[PDB]
């Protein structure tokens, strides 16, 4: 039981870290890409 | 007794493995999230500037 008990808790905890560390990379990439487009259009507008 | 001691040995092995994986997970944690959030407020400020203009 102790093992079981321990493992359960520990396993669960790790998942949250995964959840707080996963499925966020692509959002960062998308925001960076949109920022790149916005800044490129800003530079073109300023040159004009 | 032999079976139970083998159980305990597996207990230590699993615990050490899980500790290592979770420690790596935390070491990677809270590094990209800051950049994402900062880009978030940056876009918020850009949009507010655009709308006020």
């Amino acid at each position: 039981e102790s093992y079981d008990a321990l493992m359960k808790d520990q396993h669960q905890k790790k998942q949250e870290i995964e959840e707080e560390l996963a499925k966020i990379i692509e959002e960062v990439d998308t925001l960076k890409q949109l920022f790149k487009e916005i800044d490129e259009e800003k530079q073109r507008e300023r040159e004009l | 007794k032999q079976k139970s001691d083998e159980w305990a040995k597996k207990v230590e092995t699993c615990r050490e493995q899980l500790q290592e994986e979770i420690d790596r997970l935390t070491v990677e944690k809270e590094k990209k999230q800051e950049e994402l959030r900062e880009l978030r407020e940056r876009d918020q400020k850009e949009q507010e500037e655009k709308d006020r203009r």
